[PDB]
């Protein structure tokens, strides 16, 4: 074909390397400052339920 | 002119009326603290697939 079609597609490869490098080095960040503290959606953990407490006046006054 | 009350009279709700304003804020609740911004969009796929080392897809 020619040594025009080998260089685009050396073009396109680097390109596309080139931005998943990013992206990898972007998700560590991304993790390592989620996991320091969590505020997005990942690292999530757990809490006891707000459903189950019971609202109800009680037997005594001082609840 | 009293009468007692029947077997299942004095153990009901009363609806007693009262002027004293409600407590707007019991227990004294603190400011609880906003939560976490959730994102929202479309759902776009990965970008160059998993980019899992040599797997292009």
């Amino acid at each position: 074909d020619g040594p025009e079609k080998n260089y685009e597609k050396t073009l396109a490869i680097l390109q596309i390397e080139s931005e998943k490098a990013e992206l990898r080095l972007k998700e560590q960040e991304v993790r390592r400052l989620m996991r320091a503290r969590g505020d997005g959606p990942w690292y999530q953990f757990p809490t006891p339920e707000k459903e189950f407490i019971d609202h109800s006046p009680k037997a005594t006054p001082d609840n | 002119g009293w009468v007692r009350p029947d077997l299942g009279q004095l153990s009901k709700v009363t609806k007693v009326k009262t002027d004293r304003p409600l407590p707007e804020n019991p227990y004294h609740s603190r400011a609880r603290p906003e939560p976490n911004p959730v994102i929202e969009g479309d759902l776009k796929p990965a970008k160059h697939g998993t980019r899992f080392f040599f797997w292009t897809v």
